[PDB]
């Protein structure tokens, strides 16, 4: 059996297709080393943080919060990070995300025992998973947008590094 | 095989006083009999075949490229490259990359992407050298579906032959430069 | 005397064959020998290159080459694992 | 049955005429104690290394590589003038060569000296194979003696063999 994404390569042994977005793409064999549930937690966490980062880059190009423009001046995107270490935003956010990630550490400890689905924090306040097909469709869309947001954040930040303009300042000219 | 026993395969002897090794089989595309130095005994046959195919394909892209590079140039290359071509350009690209010029980073982009592709298709070589179902040269790359039947066979022969021809061509197109400069059509005419 | 305790999942890896079983590679028990050999070559090149950048050590060394220099001892264990997997039918 | 190299001694028991470089010569009885096939493999490797070394102690006096044209024709100086990088590359290549020898010697049961390097098939003819099998060991022993000589003469004279000959510097 050959992999669907890479037809000239053998299908990975640890990829079953039961997970969302599994087309059998693992040429370097990383799934043989790590637990697949741990790897899927890594992928989902990276993708969700990248989705929030991409949306934040687009919005912070679109508009700024009241008062932020005096603190940061004209040093948008990652240039504010250092500046906000001088202010108290970065430390507060790091503390609260560290709290949330201690509870995520407990959740990962429960994932590794076979008693928790990967990426499952059971956070659905507005009920959307009302049907088991809509659930699969949202899982595939979530994992695809997470990967797309990883590469989109890479593009926005490295283009900001080259130009100093931003993702949407570049498209203005 | 395409014209097995006439154009390739069994029976054909290229050098009559230096027979090819009997380990070298007669059902590999391109076997005519020509291994006078017995170099197929010093390496794995899958590695040798796939190395020949990769050397040939790189030479084919290079020869075609050489001709066109000496003939048609993309818009705005004249501002960076100018009147230079071929073996110089690579070098001075690095010199431009050494100078600080933030727009001459072409050869680094191509080394990045080609190295990434080589790293990701290296395990295809690794199952190929264990007698797997993938044959040397087979990346299953047929978008247009033209070689979908027996027509493949003929193509295989012709491809490997053009590869060897391309392997010669670049050397001329390089070494004729290293004495004189210029380019393939500037040296022809 | 008293039972000697071990952590859970400890198996018997004592070997008298040509090569040990793949279990001595722990989490790398399912990596093929070709991947190990390729990673050993790649680690050797990157570690040697990074080390050769940091032999003239300064008071402000580049952190990236400092991390990449640790791939130089990694390649030894990688080629040992490559030999182990190659003689294990992998 | 008596030894044919030393006609007043008995023939050594653990060497026979099927070995290519046999002459019945074992006055100290090395074959009586050690593993004979190991000793054959070791003799072949020492002799091959000395064949390459005996050619290479003489060859730079005829001509050098253009990148090494500034290097001394004395081998014991040109050993040091090569940097650690080139000797490390040479050692890595020798290690690549010795991986096959490690596998063959410690895990295989091939003939002594057989690393599978016969591209031209010059041992296909039986009489030719026997002649080459004996001649390799003969020229290997000759190159061992010759390289030993060239090295200690180069210690004494600080010049290569041809150079020492043509200046006739024969006395220390
Ligand atoms: C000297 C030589 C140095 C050379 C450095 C080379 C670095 C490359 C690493 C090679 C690939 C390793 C593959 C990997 O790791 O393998 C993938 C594994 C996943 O393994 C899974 O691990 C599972 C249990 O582990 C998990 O469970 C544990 C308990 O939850 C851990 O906490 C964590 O969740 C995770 O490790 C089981 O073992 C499963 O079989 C397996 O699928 O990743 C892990 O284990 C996750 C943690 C290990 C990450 C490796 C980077 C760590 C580097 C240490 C230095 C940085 C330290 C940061 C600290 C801050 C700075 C001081
Ligand atoms: C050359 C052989 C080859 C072929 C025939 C394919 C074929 C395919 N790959 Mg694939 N792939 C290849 C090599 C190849 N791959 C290599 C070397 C890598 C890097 C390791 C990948 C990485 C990869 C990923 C990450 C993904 C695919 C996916 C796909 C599928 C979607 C088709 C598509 O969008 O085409 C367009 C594809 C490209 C532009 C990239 C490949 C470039 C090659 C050289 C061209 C091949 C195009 C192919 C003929 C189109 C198929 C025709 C038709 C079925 C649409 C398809 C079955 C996707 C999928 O659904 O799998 C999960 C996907 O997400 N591939
Ligand atoms: C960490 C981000 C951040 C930072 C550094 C600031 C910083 C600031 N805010 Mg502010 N703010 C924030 C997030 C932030 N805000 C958020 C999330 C909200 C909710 C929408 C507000 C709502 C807000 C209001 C309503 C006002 C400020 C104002 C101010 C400025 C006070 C000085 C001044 O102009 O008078 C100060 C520089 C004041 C101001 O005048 O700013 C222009 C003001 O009236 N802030
Ligand atoms: C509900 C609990 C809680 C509490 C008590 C605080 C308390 C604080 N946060 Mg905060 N924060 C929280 C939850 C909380 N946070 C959460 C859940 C997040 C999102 C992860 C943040 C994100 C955050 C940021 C990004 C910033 C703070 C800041 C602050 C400080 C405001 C300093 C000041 O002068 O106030 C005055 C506040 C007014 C509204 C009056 C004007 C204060 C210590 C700011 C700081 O460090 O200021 C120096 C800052 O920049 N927090
Ligand atoms: C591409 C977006 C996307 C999609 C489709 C999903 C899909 C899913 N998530 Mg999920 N998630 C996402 C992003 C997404 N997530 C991000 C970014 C985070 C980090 C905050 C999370 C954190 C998260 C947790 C913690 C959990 C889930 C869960 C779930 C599942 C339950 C069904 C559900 O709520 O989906 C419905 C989702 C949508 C309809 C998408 C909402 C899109 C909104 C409306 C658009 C927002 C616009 C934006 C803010 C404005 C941009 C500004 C502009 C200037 C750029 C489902 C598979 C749960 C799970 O797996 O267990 C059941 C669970 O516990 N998610
Ligand atoms: C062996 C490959 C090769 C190499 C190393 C070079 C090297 C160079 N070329 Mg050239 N070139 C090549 C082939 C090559 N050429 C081919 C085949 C063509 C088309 C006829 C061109 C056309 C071309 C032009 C028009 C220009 C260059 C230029 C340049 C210079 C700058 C680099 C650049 O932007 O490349 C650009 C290279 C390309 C656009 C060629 C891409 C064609 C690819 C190979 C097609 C592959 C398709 C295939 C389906 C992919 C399979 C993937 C996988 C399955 C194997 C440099 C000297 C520039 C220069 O300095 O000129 C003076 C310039 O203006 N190249
Ligand atoms: C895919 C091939 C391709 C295409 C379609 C173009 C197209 C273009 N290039 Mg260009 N270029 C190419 C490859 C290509 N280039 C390569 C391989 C290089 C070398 C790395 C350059 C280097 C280059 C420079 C230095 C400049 C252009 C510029 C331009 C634009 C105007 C032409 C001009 O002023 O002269 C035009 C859109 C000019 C520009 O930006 O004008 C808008 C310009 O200054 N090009
Ligand atoms: C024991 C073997 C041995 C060793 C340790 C050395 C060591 C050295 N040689 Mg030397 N050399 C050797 C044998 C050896 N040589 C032989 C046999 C020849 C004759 C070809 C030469 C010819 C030679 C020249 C011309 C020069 C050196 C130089 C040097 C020095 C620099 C390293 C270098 O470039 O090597 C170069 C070594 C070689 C080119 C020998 C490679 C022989 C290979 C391993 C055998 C090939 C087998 C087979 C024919 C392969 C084809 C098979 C095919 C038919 C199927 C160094 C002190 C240089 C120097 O510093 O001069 C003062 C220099 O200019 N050597
Ligand atoms: C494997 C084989 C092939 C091979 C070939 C390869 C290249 C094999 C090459 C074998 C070569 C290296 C043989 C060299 C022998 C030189 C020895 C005998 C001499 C030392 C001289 C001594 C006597 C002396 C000296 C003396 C010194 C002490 C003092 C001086 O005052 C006097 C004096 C100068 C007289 C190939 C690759 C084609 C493939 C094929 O399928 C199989
Ligand atoms: C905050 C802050 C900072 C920062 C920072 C940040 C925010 C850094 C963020 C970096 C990120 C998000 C990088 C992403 C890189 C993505 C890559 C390389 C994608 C590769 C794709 C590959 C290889 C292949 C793709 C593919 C292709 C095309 C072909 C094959 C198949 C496929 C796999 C699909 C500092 C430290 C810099 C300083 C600053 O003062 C403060
Ligand atoms: C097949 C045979 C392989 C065996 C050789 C591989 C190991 C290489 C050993 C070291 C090679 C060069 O290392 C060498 O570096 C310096 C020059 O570069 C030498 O430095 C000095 O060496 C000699 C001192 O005894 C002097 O005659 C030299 O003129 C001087 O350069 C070091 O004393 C030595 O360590």
């Amino acid at each position: 059996a050959m992999s669907d994404s890479v037809p000239f390569l053998k299908q990975p042994e640890a990829l079953d297709g039961s997970m969302a977005g599994d087309v059998g793409f693992d040429p370097l064999g990383f799934s043989s080393i790590g637990d697949i549930n741990f790897l899927r937690e890594a992928e989902l966490k990276h993708g969700r943080i990248a989705m929030l980062a991409a949306a934040g880059s687009i919005a912070q190009d679109i508009f700024t919060f009241p008062g932020v423009s005096k603190v940061v001046g004209t040093a948008k995107m990652t240039g504010v990070h250092d500046i906000l270490v001088k202010q108290g935003a970065m430390g507060q956010l790091l503390l609260w995300l560290s709290f949330l990630e201690v509870f995520g550490t407990i959740a990962l400890l429960e994932t590794l025992d076979g008693k928790r689905a990967p990426g499952d924090f059971k956070f659905d306040p507005l009920n959307f998973s009302k049907n088991p097909e809509t659930f699969k469709r949202y899982q595939l869309a979530e994992i695809k947008n997470g990967r797309l947001a990883m590469m989109g954040v890479g593009g926005m930040v490295h283009g900001y590094f080259i130009t100093g303009k931003g993702p949407l300042e570049l498209l203005g000219n | 095989l395409y014209k097995d026993g006439v154009m390739q395969g069994k029976g054909l002897v290229a050098v009559p006083f230096a027979l090819a090794p009997d380990s070298l089989p007669a059902d590999i595309p391109g076997y005519v009999g020509f291994d006078p130095l017995g170099l197929s005994t010093l390496c794995n046959l899958d590695f040798l075949r796939e190395a020949e195919i990769k050397h040939g394909r790189v030479a084919m892209l290079a020869v075609t490229g050489s001709l066109v590079q000496d003939v048609f140039q993309f818009p705005g290359v004249d501002k960076v490259i100018g009147n230079a071509k071929m073996i110089g350009a690579h070098d001075k690209f690095i010199a431009g990359a050494h100078a600080g010029d933030t727009r001459s980073f072409a050869m680094h982009q191509i080394i990045f992407w080609v190295g990434l592709l080589e790293v990701l298709t290296m395990p295809a070589l690794f199952e190929t050298m264990n007698g797997g179902p993938r044959q040397p040269g087979d990346f299953k790359f047929d978008p247009l579906g033209l070689g979908k039947g027996d027509k493949l066979a003929r193509k295989q022969l012709t491809e490997i032959k053009n590869g060897r021809l391309a392997m010669i061509g670049v050397g001329g197109m390089v070494h004729h430069y290293l004495l004189t400069g210029k380019g393939p059509l500037q040296f022809l005419a | 005397y008293s039972p000697v305790p071990s952590p859970e999942g400890t198996k018997e890896v004592y070997w008298e064959t040509k090569a040990p079983s793949s279990d001595v590679l722990g989490i790398g028990a399912g990596v093929s020998s070709g991947n190990f050999a390729a990673s050993s070559v790649v680690a050797l090149m990157i570690g040697g290159f990074c080390t050769g950048q940091v032999i003239p050590l300064t008071s402000d060394p580049n952190p990236l080459f400092l991390i990449g220099s640790f791939l130089l001892p990694y390649s030894w264990a990688l080629h040992v694992a490559a030999w182990i997997q190659k003689n294990n039918g992998k | 049955e008596m030894s044919e190299a030393i006609p007043f001694l008995p023939k050594p028991a653990n060497i026979d005429a099927s070995m290519p470089g046999y002459s019945g010569f074992d006055p100290l009885g090395f074959s009586d104690y050690y593993n004979v096939k190991w000793m054959q493999e070791a003799e072949i490797k020492h002799g091959r290394i000395c064949m390459l070394a005996a050619l290479g102690m003489m060859f730079p006096e005829f001509g050098t590589l253009p990148q090494f044209s500034s290097f001394s024709t004395n081998p014991l100086e040109a050993f040091y003038q090569v940097g650690p990088a080139g000797w490390g590359q040479i050692l890595l290549f020798i290690g690549v060569l010795e991986s096959f020898s490690y596998e063959k010697v410690f895990y295989g049961d091939s003939a002594p000296g057989d690393l599978g390097f016969d591209p031209l098939r010059m041992s296909s003819n039986a009489a030719s194979a026997k002649h080459y099998a004996r001649a390799e060991v003969m020229n290997g022993r000759l190159a061992m003696i010759g390289f030993s000589g060239m090295l200690h003469h180069a210690i004494l004279t600080k010049q290569g063999p041809i150079t020492q000959i043509v200046e006739q510097n024969f006395v220390p």
